[PDB]
């Protein structure tokens, strides 16, 4: 998630040393400090299962040089993962100028109450989303992401399973009463991601112009029904941005991103913010490798 | 309030913590001195009971004193003055 | 082998139907052998009951509304496509739907004959203005996950009979994901987590239950191959 | 080429180099 | 190079214009080098100079504040949008009030002005709000909050201890590296510099003094041209200016019997700020400033909003010179 | 790597004594200036601070008595081309007038179109009329230098991806397998037969005794020579320089001939990297800006794999309170980790030493000193003297595992010329067989670098219609903004040679392959391609290739025409809806690997004159928090942390101890003091005769 | 680059803090007469290590007796409870 | 820069620095008067409010 | 209602490698179950490879035996590359004793009782005059690849040189479907996997363990 970020575990046994020696002191696994000092350094097994403990909910100041601007400094809540390279959020790529050619970065750890508030509530990455120069986001989807939501949102006429209202002979075979109905004509290979249907959603809600004709002034969406010309990906695509955010129905250019997310974070909270870009990054890399984008 | 779940170090949402307080240096000195007195309460815990109160919320299996006292601040478990 | 470390069925109940379930730890990296096979057989082995057609009095060719009411063709179809109902005859039995008086039609206003049965009653379908009579007849059979509108084999043998699409399954929505529980003590297992969303036919639990049935069937065909096999036995405990 | 156990490694060459590589 | 490359890298490039798009790139990689090289020494300065920018209090107070350009008027009549709105009136606290045609208040005194009341205003069909800005914040020791406006991380208003003079700093030096140049005007990151060094300009150009008609002169191979006061008495003569230089073309090019304005710009060029200082005194030179490097910024499609420029230039607009002693300290 | 070697010479540096240091550099010292061409290579230079400052020589240059870079071109008299080599300097270069090798000969040294490319004196291109023209290029590739010129298809990449892929070249480390290119220019030969690791046969002759560590020879007149390799012997950046013999006992050998592979050789073609299949999709975004996943069958199969040999050493210098003895014995050392040790003191030849081990057990003389109180007591309850004799033995690096190859002893009693005061000095080398892990940075020969971003298991990779699965997955979005598409059709021609083609030349050669030399009409699988660099597979002779494969075992074209194969998801099941770019791409294994970066430090070494923490990873250290960095948490506003890392954690002396008793004994970490940096300075202003005072009032 | 190889290690320091809280509660483990014998013998209590005479002295007895609370309270000491607590400190 | 300039004027005319820069306050180690440094945020009281106190 | 319940049938192509058809499967079900097939075969099939050599002559990986023509690390790479069923699952030493000239075929291992080596023709190395090759490999049960024990971990004198075991008799699998899917809706696929062994075992038998195991786990739901 945007919060947290990869540790390899021989970097976060010599940087949380006397944590986890206290901690497997306090759990009768020493007999004293100097048995536990031994012991970390000796990487005996048990060690881990206390790092663990010592490492949930405590910040790590994730630094890269040159620090150009004031995002070149964030906290994130380490993760315990394997291997010994340090993983990295994708989103915070923009930020710290950081290409994955061979790049390094520096760990620090603040130790002081302060100093771990101060990361847990100022430096925190999910905090830290729009950027100081200009307001535009930084935490935007961008490369490989924009394009998989691109296609994933691109309309294709001409293709497999669209509305057309011809009649006479047989109706028209393009209204679909749930996006559920939906993705399980999608499984099976009738309906393409990307044809033009009619779909009859509920837990969405239309655009202002829609809403004023088929409610008004107050349609509440949780329960109310309304039907939509979209393709699929359109509905599932605005299936990750919130509830109260209007219908989008549009081809997601890098630009219309950029104004749906700062729209997003002028109007909501912080934290509606973070967890709608983190669902915008995992349907965008999961529709960037279906789009077949190849060079030959 | 609709959002899903705070998960780890996010939790609680700090866009609730901000109503309580005026800025947010003031909610990180807030949290940070509170810290600090249930660390004591802790420690002091060993000799007899001094002027350090800890987790006026119930506080979970093995938990850093500091998620303790930003829970509590958005539970408005706490007051403050400020300079 | 020893499987070294024993998986645990356990599930969230978020609503009366819709469930998630956490499958943990399944040995690397098992969570997708495991995970898309039972997506797949939840949407398409758990046998079901839906409407395949129907026809209606006063629309011959104008497909577009119908008289006396108030809702359109197409709307009254996509309504009826969403309706929970249960079978136990094979065959392709009809269900009659008729109502004089304007007002507001129900899933209760059909008259089953035996066997059918509707799990919800009170879902509006549609509405009658002016002394308005509707008169629907529906074709309900029974099948397997999701059959696309099936062209009319006949051309004319039911001139009045126009096919729908038929959602059969009683599960609607199921998706799926791993993560990486307990890296160091484990060396990097997985965790697999569902998220099953049916209509109020049957549980999820036992949607769930089912599929496994309907999985372990093929697989211990497999293993039927030959019996004596030796693979990754989990040790019950 | 003119090295006596060399990988026998077709060229796409439509030239002809004259002079060897010194 | 006239020959030129006529190949793609599809087709595969053939010897020599494989050796020029060499010469081409070796010379940009080196270049790329150095220009990052100096980002940082920008960088160091601008943070020096707006060490001292804190947030102290919530509210100077104030009245006064600059104006907002905001969707300039269509020749038909309409209300086109200024493309550069982002950059120069969002996030800013308005002083005054919105009026038009006599009609009620749009939008209040002190109001974060954000996307819905531009639309608001863009509705109601006003062009010029006078809004609050850095450069005119009343209190003592660094900028007041509302003067600063919203804070472009949080999206709401700035606290009461940010740094704001090095937000400012890093905002403005931070995207220089991606920052070329052209092909005797400064037109890139060297001009930025001598913008804040306030430098006399390379390609120092002539100014007006006072409004009227020009007379217009082509000299021995050079311009002779002096500004016809219309109560200016004494005329300002302008004798050597080149014959490699151009006349100033706006709306037309510069014809003889133009009437120019007090400031108006003799030469398409750049000017000293120290002389339009002199001239056209200190609120001149600020949009000066804040207009000729977000030229640049805009130029290169760089989103710097203007505030950390406003922070910088009001760091450079402080003190003043005594040019009589009174009869106290002061030399 | 042998290229490494070949390329460290033939270097040009501008930068020495008697020229310009990187400071008076003129920048226009840097630029190619056109006389450069045939000289000194255009493309490869270091990408650091030294662009332009550091060449190297061209393939063909020479160097005139004088020291002039003489250049080699064909004298062309009456519009006739000839073959009298003759060699020209910059100013006869600049004088005369010289044509292009890739020009119409029409097989009589005649040109044959009037209006021929020339170059003139200052760098101009013209279209002189063909009787002007005096002199003509010797040979395509000829402005270019030796690394340069083993990449296929260079003339399709960018200047600057192909300069990264010249400086990549050199970065390869030796693996244990050492795979041939399958796609190759004709400089993988001469590049090994003349950068001296690989052994060349003398003489002509029959080979006699073939084994691991000596080739005989019967050169034929009688007298025979003893070729001895130099198995596992440790290069000057840790990495292995083994020598294996190629002929069998009875072979007869050449004068000139390879008679035994080098570290990265196979059959004498220069082999870096290894022939990996990749695919080009972007995959789950673990390949998301230049990152690369792999297969688990790279590691399994020992594929990317390299030996680095460490060399450690310990000298027994001579001291004035005695002599240091390198002896089993060490004061507080049990017999548990003494179990290494033999009895000189030095490891046993293949113990695996881990973080931590006793190498060599040297004991140092130090003389009474007091014994605390306690430490007095508890030395008496548990029966342990003090040995005042103390402890300085060598211990393996952190990080720095793998079983000891040898152990080298040099002592002065053996009359070894040690320098003095040293009575022994000895070296451990240890090495280990460092595997491909998440970190290491993986290159082609076309700049596309790349961390390891992970290894999926095999089973969850996209796999053909065959079952086979792919190898690496790069990115497509690196391809078309850094304007390198040679690894495309290097990837295509790779699978070309791969497959083996059969130009269907039944109805006549296909005008596809008309200018194609002979018994290229038809190729075997696994059958080794060559294209030079500026004369390579024109881009039509690749689709013609791509579109002519012969099938792998049953009826099965898997990669159509287009280049593309249909690839199955792994993980989930179903066919990916788009064909997708497959083929055999030869990539390197370069030396930026993880185990060498990854560095932690908790408290370690201290500096001497200041009191900060020391640097380097040869040392623990930190990683400098930089002016930049404070600037940065300035403008957050952390005013705490910057506090914390300014006092606590580098200079306050007195507080470092303090912190650490406090997190141990789990307290408030303490509040911060006044800096090691705020009082040597306020002691040199009392030293420089500045009263400098603080008064609060 | 000149690690200063007297430097307070801070394991090294908090260490034998423990080491001397460790060491006197398995002291006040041993008798009144023990504990007395012990830290005197041993210089626990001011740094100055006194000797048998003193000791028998302060305690108005002879040296042989204290030569034997001395070996008897050692032999004690040495018993794996209150010992194993403290060898990780040698 | 030009330390020897400033230090020797600085000396002949007794000046005296106040340390409330955000860079003189950085050399000397105590606490920078931004963000959380300045008296309005650093000396905040923290209680536990009298009605959580007493049903604790 | 599809009243055929699927069905299994072999298909030997050759005794190495196998073709099995599954049909009639749900539509939309084929390529599912083939990549579990598949996932499961390719990689907990029980198998057996050698574990650590103990190289008379040598005492670390990094060197060469005397007559030898590859050093000890070839020799491992050429040994990685055997093929041995075990029915034991304890360690089961088996040794190779080559002498003077010739090669030392795999063939030359002398097996203990319990283990088999199938293929014999493996070139382990190539021996001179001075020849003298006298290996002590060791075989284990397992699945998937293990990473060399440590030598340290693991209870080993100096001779011991820990080798990477690879215990799986798979080599290449693959799957594809025939769905007819017609416009009636009588609508079926029909898998065809392909197993290819390693000669260690059948293909049938590794698909029974992979039923095994998936029965196993898919009964825990
Ligand atoms: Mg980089
Ligand atoms: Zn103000």
């Amino acid at each position: 998630k945007l919060h947290q970020c990869g540790l390899p575990k021989l970097m976060a046994l010599e940087l949380f040393k006397p944590f986890v020696m206290k901690r497997l002191v306090d759990l009768n696994h020493a007999q004293n400090i100097k048995s536990a000092k031994r012991m970390v350094e000796r990487q005996r097994p048990q060690v881990w299962d206390v790092l663990e403990e010592v490492i949930a909910e405590h910040p790590v100041l994730l630094n890269r040089a040159p620090t150009l601007h004031r995002l070149g400094i964030q906290a994130f809540e380490p993760m315990l993962v394997e291997g010994k390279a340090i993983q990295l959020h994708p989103l915070v790529c923009e930020a710290f100028n950081a290409d994955f050619d061979g790049d390094q970065m520096a760990v620090h750890l603040p130790l002081s109450a302060e100093a771990q508030a101060e990361a847990r509530i100022l430096m925190l990455s999910s905090n830290n989303i729009l950027s100081p120069a200009s307001g535009r986001p930084l935490a935007m989807p961008r490369l490989d992401m924009v394009t998989g939501l691109y296609y994933l949102t691109t309309e294709v006429p001409g293709d497999t399973g669209e509305y057309q209202p011809a009649s006479g002979d047989h109706p028209e075979t393009g209204v679909y009463s749930s996006p559920a109905e939906a993705i399980m004509a999608a499984d099976r290979g009738v309906l393409s991601v990307r044809a033009k249907i009619k779909v009859r959603l509920t837990q969405l809600r239309p655009p202002v112009e829609i809403e004023a004709e088929l409610f008004g002034h107050s349609g509440w969406q949780p329960g109310d029904a309304w039907m939509a010309e979209t393709t699929l990906g359109r509905v599932m695509f605005n299936e990750l941005l919130p509830l109260g955010y209007p219908f989008v129905n549009k081809q997601m250019h890098k630009k219309v991103q950029a104004a749906i997310i700062n729209d997003l974070a002028e109007r909501y909270p912080m934290i509606v913010v973070a967890q709608t870009v983190d669902k915008l990054k995992d349907a965008g890399f999961y529709w960037a490798t279906r789009s077949g984008v190849t060079v030959s | 309030g609709g959002y899903d779940t705070p998960l780890g170090i996010t939790n609680p949402p700090i866009d609730e913590l901000l109503d309580r307080v005026s800025s947010k240096y003031a909610l990180v000195i807030y949290a940070a001195k509170r810290a600090r007195q249930i660390n004591d309460y802790y420690n002091q815990l060993g000799e007899g009971i001094l002027e350090y109160v800890g987790p006026l919320v119930e506080p979970g299996l093995q938990e850093k004193p500091l998620s303790i006292a930003l829970r509590e601040i958005h539970a408005d478990l706490l007051e403050h003055t400020e300079g | 082998m020893l499987i070294s470390q024993r998986p645990t069925l356990s599930e969230d109940v978020l609503t009366d139907n819709r469930s998630q379930f956490v499958i943990e730890p399944l040995e690397p990296g098992f969570g997708y052998t495991l995970g898309n096979s039972l997506r797949r057989t939840l949407l398409s082995s758990i046998p079901g009951a839906a409407v395949t057609s129907i026809r209606i009095d006063g629309v011959l060719h104008e497909f577009t509304t119908v008289p006396g009411v108030k809702e359109d063709v197409t709307e009254i179809i996509l309504n009826l496509k969403s309706l929970v109902v249960s079978s136990e005859e094979d065959e392709p039995v009809t269900m009659y739907l008729r109502k004089q008086g304007p007002g507001e039609v129900t899933a209760g206003d059909i008259v089953p004959p035996a066997g059918v049965t509707v799990h919800n009653p009170g879902m509006h379908i549609a509405t009658l203005n002016d002394k308005g009579k509707l008169e629907v007849e529906l074709v309900v059979e029974r099948g397997r996950g999701y059959v696309p509108a099936v062209q009319n084999r006949a051309s004319g043998a039911e001139i009045g009979r126009i096919p729908v699409d038929s959602i059969y399954s009683p599960v609607l929505k199921v998706t799926y994901k791993v993560d990486a529980t307990r890296v160091e003590q484990r060396t990097d297992f997985d965790k697999l987590i569902l998220d099953v969303e049916t209509k109020n036919s049957i549980s999820p639990r036992d949607a769930l239950a089912s599929a496994g049935k309907t999985l372990v069937e093929l697989f211990g065909l497999a293993r039927e191959l030959n019996v004596e096999a030796e693979g990754i036995e989990i040790g019950p405990s | 080429n003119s090295v006596p156990g060399a990988p026998n490694r077709v060229s796409f060459a439509k030239l002809r180099e004259p002079l060897e590589v010194p | 190079i006239p020959r030129p490359v006529k190949s793609s890298f599809r087709e595969g490039l053939t010897v020599l214009e494989y050796f020029i798009n060499t010469h081409g790139a070796r010379k940009g990689l080196a270049d790329t080098a150095l220009r990052t090289a100096d980002s940082g020494y920008l960088t160091r300065r601008l943070v020096d100079v707006s060490q001292d920018v804190i947030v102290r209090e919530h509210d100077c107070q104030t009245e006064r504040g600059i104006v907002v350009e905001l969707a300039e008027r269509a020749p038909d009549g309409t209300l086109i949008r200024d493309p550069y709105i982002e950059t120069s009136a969002y996030a800013r606290t308005l002083g005054t009030d919105a009026v038009d045609e006599a009609g009620n208040v749009i939008v209040e005194r002190g109001q974060d002005l954000g996307d819905p009341e531009i639309d608001a205003l863009l509705a109601a069909g006003i062009t010029q709000v006078k809004v609050r800005s850095v450069l005119t914040c009343a209190t003592s020791t660094g900028v007041c909050a509302t003067c600063y406006g919203r804070s472009m991380a949080t999206g709401k208003l700035v606290d009461i201890g940010e740094a704001v003079g090095i937000v400012a700093a890093q905002s403005i030096g931070e995207p220089g590296t991606q920052l070329t140049m052209r092909t005797d005007i400064t037109g890139g990151l060297p001009r930025v510099q001598e913008l804040f060094e306030a430098r006399v300009p390379r390609g120092k150009a002539p100014i007006a003094d006072v409004t009227g008609r020009v007379r217009l002169e082509d000299g021995e191979r050079f311009y002779k041209i002096t500004i016809v006061p219309d109560d200016g008495g004494e005329e300002v003569v302008y004798d050597k200016i080149s014959k490699r230089q151009r006349l100033r073309v706006f709306k037309r090019v510069l014809s003889d019997g133009d009437h120019v304005e007090v400031g108006q710009q003799l030469m398409e060029g750049s000017a000293d700020p120290h002389e339009v200082l002199r001239v056209q005194g200190p609120r001149e030179v600020q949009i000066h400033l804040v207009r000729e490097v977000q030229e640049v910024y805009r130029a290169q499609g760089v989103s710097i909003h203007d505030k950390h420029i406003e922070v910088i230039v009001r760091q450079m607009l402080r003190r003043v010179t005594i040019i009589d002693s009174g009869s106290t300290e002061f030399l | 790597n042998p290229l490494s070697g070949l390329t460290h010479k033939r270097r040009l540096s501008a930068l020495g004594p008697g020229g310009l240091s990187r400071e008076r550099a003129g920048l226009e010292v840097r630029d190619v200036h056109p006389s450069h061409y045939g000289r000194m290579c255009p493309i490869e230079t270091p990408e650091g601070p030294n662009i332009g400052l550091i060449g190297s020589l061209s393939v063909y240059a020479r160097v005139n008595p004088f020291g002039f870079i003489e250049t080699p071109y064909r004298k062309v008299v009456d519009g006739v081309v000839s073959d009298e080599i003759v060699y020209l300097t910059a100013d006869e270069e600049d004088r005369h007038v010289v044509a292009q090798a890739n020009s119409p000969i029409d097989a009589d040294g005649r040109f044959v179109e009037p209006r021929v490319l020339v170059r003139r004196k200052a760098g101009e291109v013209e279209y002189v009329p063909s009787s002007e023209v005096d002199y003509m290029d010797v040979s395509p590739r000829q402005m270019v230098s030796v690394a340069t010129a083993m990449i296929p298809f260079l003339e399709h990449d960018d200047a600057n991806r192909a300069l990264m892929g010249a400086n990549m070249q050199r970065q390869a480390v030796p693996l244990v397998r050492s795979e041939a290119p399958l796609v190759g220019t004709g400089m993988e030969l001469r590049a090994a037969i003349d950068a001296g690791d690989v052994v060349v046969a003398e003489e002509s002759g029959v080979i006699e005794e073939v084994s691991a560590d000596y080739i005989t020879v019967m050169h034929d007149n009688g007298t025979r020579r003893t070729y001895r390799m130099r198995k596992f012997a440790r290069s000057n950046h840790g990495t292995c320089a083994n020598q294996c013999p190629i002929v069998d006992a009875g072979d007869r050998v050449e004068a000139g001939q390879v008679i035994a592979d080098g570290p990265c050789t196979d059959d004498g073609e220069m082999a870096l990297g290894k022939n990996l299949l990749v695919a080009i999709m972007p995959w789950e975004g673990h390949n998301y800006e230049d990152a690369i996943i792999l297969s688990n069958r790279l590691v399994e199969e020992d594929v990317l794999t390299s030996i680095h040999i460490e060399e450690h050493e310990i000298d027994a210098r001579d001291t004035k309170l005695g002599a240091e003895e390198i002896t089993r014995d060490i004061p507080n050392i049990s017999d548990e980790v003494l179990a290494d040790l033999d009895e000189r003191g030095i490891v046993r030849i293949g113990a695996e030493v881990r973080d931590g081990d006793i190498l060599v057990g040297k004991v140092t003389p130090k003389g009474e000193t007091e014994l605390t109180p306690e430490e007095r007591l508890l030395r008496a309850i548990f029966g342990e003297k003090a040995r005042e004799v103390r402890d300085t033995s060598l211990k393996v690096p952190h990080g720095e595992s793998g079983k000891v190859i040898g152990i080298r002893v040099f002592s002065r009693e053996d009359e070894d010329e040690l320098p003095a005061g040293v009575n022994e000095l000895v070296r451990v080398y240890v090495a280990q067989k460092r595997k491909i892990s998440d970190g290491d940075k993986l290159a082609g020969r076309h700049g596309n670098k790349g961390v390891i971003g992970k290894i999926l298991p095999v089973e969850d990779m996209p796999f053909l219609a065959d079952g086979t699965p792919v190898d690496i997955i790069l990115n497509t979005h690196g391809v078309p903004r850094r304007m390198n598409i040679g690894q495309i059709l290097e990837t295509h021609l790779g699978w070309c040679a791969h497959s083996g083609w059969k130009v269907d030349a039944a109805k006549g050669v296909p005008d596809w392959a008309a200018r194609l030399p002979d018994e290229l009409l038809e190729a075997q699988p696994n059958a080794i391609v060559s294209t030079p660099v500026f004369d390579g597979a024109q881009e039509a002779e690749l689709q013609g290739l791509l579109s002519c494969t012969l099938p792998n075992r049953d009826g099965d074209v898997l990669v159509d025409a287009d280049g593309k194969a249909m690839l199955f998801d792994g993980r989930s099941g179903e066919p990916f809806p788009y064909p997708v770019t497959v083929g055999y791409m030869y990539i390197m294994k370069l030396h930026h690997l993880v185990d060498d970066k990854i560095h932690a430090r908790s408290t370690g070494p201290y500096s001497m004159i200041t009191q900060q923490p020391l640097g380097g990873k040869a040392q623990f250290g930190g990683q400098r928090f930089g002016e930049m960095e404070c600037w940065a948490m300035q403008a957050y506003g952390a005013a705490y942390t910057l506090q914390e890392l300014l006092t606590i954690k580098s200079d306050d002396t007195v507080g470092r101890v303090k912190v650490y008793e406090a997190i141990v004994k789990g307290e408030n970490i303490p509040e911060p003091g006044i800096p090691e940096s705020f009082k040597v300075l306020l002691k040199e202003l009392q030293s420089l005769c500045l009263n400098v005072e603080v008064l609060s009032s | 680059f000149i690690e200063d190889s007297e430097a307070v290690v801070a394991v090294d320091a908090v260490s034998f803090t423990l080491l001397q809280d460790q060491l006197q509660s398995v002291l006040d483990t041993l008798s009144e007469r023990e504990a007395g014998v012990v830290r005197l013998r041993f210089g626990l209590t001011d740094g100055q290590p006194r000797t048998l005479d003193e000791i028998g002295q302060v305690y108005g007895v002879t040296r042989e007796r204290i030569r034997q609370i001395e070996s008897k309270t050692m032999s004690k000491l040495r018993h794996p409870s209150r010992s194993q607590v403290l060898r990780d400190y040698l | 820069q030009e330390t020897t300039r400033v230090l020797t004027d600085a000396a002949i005319n007794c000046r005296s620095d106040k340390l409330n820069g955000l860079k003189e306050n950085v050399i000397i180690g105590k606490l920078i008067p931004a963000g959380t440094g300045i008296n309005r945020y650093r000396n905040i009281a923290v209680q536990p409010t009298e009605e959580a106190r007493a049903a604790a």
